[PDB]
């Protein structure tokens, strides 16, 4: 998630997170999708699950 | 400072699995605008700190990337840089990395 | 000729330091945006002055704070004791 | 004491000029060695011994 | 009058003849021809007169 | 009145000393003296059709209330360190001065600021040559009789709030005086490229950490060392430039180097990041590689935000920097 | 080298700098820097 | 033995005579791309 996040922002795209996997999708709204910022998966790499 | 000799594979990928800010390589050397470079990175890295995560910054310096330029040397030369800012500290494990 | 033209002279017996004069006027010279012109043997070199008359480049006077006496050449007051003399220096 | 005169004579050597001639004048009573020496050391053009 | 200079001659030489390149520059009829003279481990432009 | 000689013997018009003996400030009055000199240039030089042209070749865009329009009264109010990387070859020197006393008054509303330093590069020789004569009208705005130099800092009370400013007037001259430790004799030849190391080499020695919130880029001359993009990537290189730094680039004529400029500020990281990178095997070369702008390369990994474009003049706002 | 005046990566560059851009025009040789034993704790002699 | 993008058995003189240096370095890399991508995930500027 830390590479897609920082990878489509280097290439100039909005990354949106999608909380709850399929059922954040389905129920949608800002609620499970969260626009995601470059700072915001720091340090993820030692982040487990 | 990172082991595997005259071949910078290890630091490369430790740069990727760790998250490093820099990883200074035997093939490239380390030059000096490269380390001022990096430095105002560090200084600028720090200014823009306030507000985010504090996860930690790290430089990882292959032994064979620098004869003169060495682990301490680059060390001692952020301090210096970084005016009270911050400050920079060493870790050399040494040939134990085997395992 | 674009820039100013000054000359240097060491004249009278050796004294240590002409050199350093010598390397000090030049270098000063060139970086004021002068040319240098040595004028070798003393006043003899003036009076006689043709091949007499050389520039001195920046790298010329390579070391000179160390050497002494002059390399430019010295030589006595005689002939720009007489007005001919003077005159053919001017 | 060779030292010595070699001193000298490399000090007179460190100079510009026409119609100019050095004298050394030498302490050493009954030998020339020192001033033969001298001589050689400072490539002088003539020695009386 | 041989050998390499002393350390103050050095200075002196130096110096004198940098300011002497100035006095050329900063030189008109009206300014008299100087001579370039230290006093109280001051350069100073005395008249050559 | 020492000024006058030098513009005479730099062979420049009169209509500059003639202005500095009728230059006069009733620090009394109600008026600040700002817009008494402000007032007095644009009556004396007749700058009224350069200053109408200036905006109507730029889409009407307003140059007397540039940063006034755009801000609130708090956020023009706040930037304290403004550095001002020369002038506009398009605009007359009588208008550019100007433009920086309307700069200068625009920072200075309210009575309730912080002190401010203003920073004026003078460049090139074109312009260098004039540092005094801006030096002594600044000194007449600011009416530094409070407690003038060869070389130094005015200092006074500048605008409606009387705000504190510390102008500095950055030149070949100044810089000069500096090298032969204040010696009479200056005449040696200063090459623009020497001038940029040695501006950096003042703000090294006297260990300067304060930061540029408000940057004012153009067109300057000796394009070829004074360039507006590589100037800005030489002050993002440095860490000069405050985490939200303004970047405002005023000019009238349009060139490669105003669309070079724009493409990588407004740029994306990948784009920024390549941006550099081509230059680099583009432009250095073993015989230039020595060069301050092979050192300085800029850095892809700031990010930019548009916040003001009207006809070729706009205002940036320094929105990030990714780690 | 002295205390009075500041030591950093620009200073040193530009020494370096100064040194090579001399190196390439020499052709009696033999340079020479002068370092105070007491100007940096980091940018020492050696 | 080795892996190549496939496990191959590469005879010894190939890369003995020019796919190493032989000399006092023992050691050209693979790893580029993964260089890259580690300086533009942390906002490291090269030159």
């Amino acid at each position: 998630v830390r590479a897609v996040v920082r990878a489509g922002i280097y290439k100039g795209c909005k990354v949106f997170c999608i909380h709850e996997g399929y059922e954040g999708l389905v129920r949608g709204g800002e609620k499970y999708i969260k626009e995601t910022q470059w700072h915001d998966v720091r340090g993820w790499l030692v982040e487990g699950g | 400072e990172v082991q595997g000799g005259n071949s910078g594979y290890i630091a490369t990928h430790a740069q990727l699995a760790c998250g490093a800010q820099i990883s200074y390589v035997p093939e490239e050397g380390i030059s000096l605008a490269q380390l001022e470079m990096d430095i105002n990175s560090l200084k600028e890295s720090f200014a823009n700190d306030q507000g985010k995560t504090k996860s930690g910054r790290l430089i990882l310096k292959s032994e064979n990337a620098s004869k003169v330029l060495t682990t301490e040397v680059i060390s001692t030369i952020i301090d210096d840089e970084a005016s009270g800012r911050f400050d920079s500290k060493t870790a050399i494990p040494g040939h134990v990395q085997q395992g | 000729e674009g820039k100013k033209k000054i000359a240097i002279i060491t004249s009278g017996g050796d004294a240590p330091g002409m050199n350093a004069a010598v390397r000090a006027v030049t270098r000063a010279g060139i970086f004021y945006g002068c040319k240098v012109y040595a004028c070798y043997e003393g006043y003899t070199g003036l009076v006689k002055g043709g091949d007499m008359l050389k520039e001195l480049q920046w790298q010329d006077v390579r070391g000179l704070l160390s050497i002494g006496g002059t390399i430019i050449g010295t030589a006595r007051c005689k002939e720009f004791r007489e007005r001919w003399g003077r005159l053919q220096a001017c | 004491s060779l030292d010595r005169i070699c001193r000298a004579i490399d000090y007179i050597d460190a100079t510009a000029s026409h119609s100019r001639a050095f004298i050394v004048e030498v302490m050493g009573r009954h030998c020339g060695w020192l001033g033969l020496l001298a001589g050689l050391a400072t490539s002088a053009d003539y020695i009386l011994i | 009058r041989g050998g390499a200079p002393c350390a103050f001659d050095r200075f002196l030489a130096t110096v004198q003849g940098v300011d002497a390149v100035r006095a050329v520059l900063e030189s008109t009829p009206a300014i008299p021809s100087p001579v370039i003279s230290i006093l109280e481990n001051k350069i100073v432009r005395q008249p050559l007169v | 009145d020492s000024i006058i000689r030098d513009l005479e013997r730099e062979n420049v018009g009169p209509e500059f000393g003639e202005f500095l003996n009728t230059l006069q400030t009733d620090l009394n009055s109600e008026k600040p003296p700002i817009e008494q000199v402000k007032s007095q240039l644009e009556t004396h030089f007749n700058l009224a059709h350069e200053t109408q042209e200036f905006s109507r070749k730029n889409d009407n865009a307003p140059v007397d209330k540039l940063l006034t329009n755009y801000y609130n009264n708090y956020e023009v109010n706040v930037l304290e360190f403004v550095l001002q990387m020369g002038f506009s070859r398009d605009l007359s020197i009588p208008l550019n001065v100007w433009f920086v006393l309307d700069m200068i008054s625009q920072l200075s509303t309210s009575k309730q600021d912080l002190p401010l330093d203003y920073y004026l590069v003078l460049n090139n020789s074109q312009t260098g040559k004039y540092s005094d004569f801006v030096r002594y009208l600044i000194y007449e705005a600011v009416g530094a009789e409070i407690h003038l130099a060869n070389r130094g800092p005015i200092r006074g009370n500048v605008g409606a709030g009387d705000r504190k400013i510390t102008f500095h007037l950055l030149c070949k001259k100044t810089a000069r005086m500096i090298l032969v430790g204040d010696d009479r004799e200056t005449d040696f030849e200063m090459s623009d490229r020497s001038f940029v190391t040695l501006l950096l080499d003042y703000y090294q020695r006297v260990g300067t950490t304060k930061k540029i919130d408000l940057l004012l880029l153009t067109n300057n001359f000796d394009t070829n060392m004074n360039n507006k993009l590589q100037q800005l990537k030489i002050l993002e290189s440095l860490n000069m430039l405050k985490s939200n730094c303004y970047v405002l680039d005023y000019q009238i004529t349009v060139d490669q180097v105003t669309a070079n400029f724009n493409s990588y500020v407004e740029g994306i990281p990948a784009f920024r990041r390549h941006e550099i990178a081509n230059f680099l095997k583009k432009r250095k070369t073993p015989k230039n590689a020595d060069e301050l702008i092979f050192k300085y390369v800029g850095r892809w990994n700031i990010c930019y935000q548009k916040k003001f474009h009207q006809g070729n003049i706009s205002i940036h706002q320094i929105s990030g920097y990714l780690d | 080298y002295t205390p009075e005046n500041p030591i950093n990566l620009q200073t040193v560059q530009e020494d370096i700098e100064l040194l090579t851009r001399t190196y390439e025009e020499d052709d009696r040789s033999g340079k020479i820097f002068i370092h105070n034993e007491k100007a940096s704790k980091v940018y020492t002699t050696d | 033995l080795g892996i190549h993008k496939q496990l191959r058995f590469t005879p010894i003189r190939q890369l003995y005579d020019f796919e190493s240096d032989v000399p006092r370095r023992m050691r050209n890399i693979f790893w580029s791309n993964v260089r890259e991508i580690s300086d533009m995930l942390s906002g490291r500027t090269s030159l």
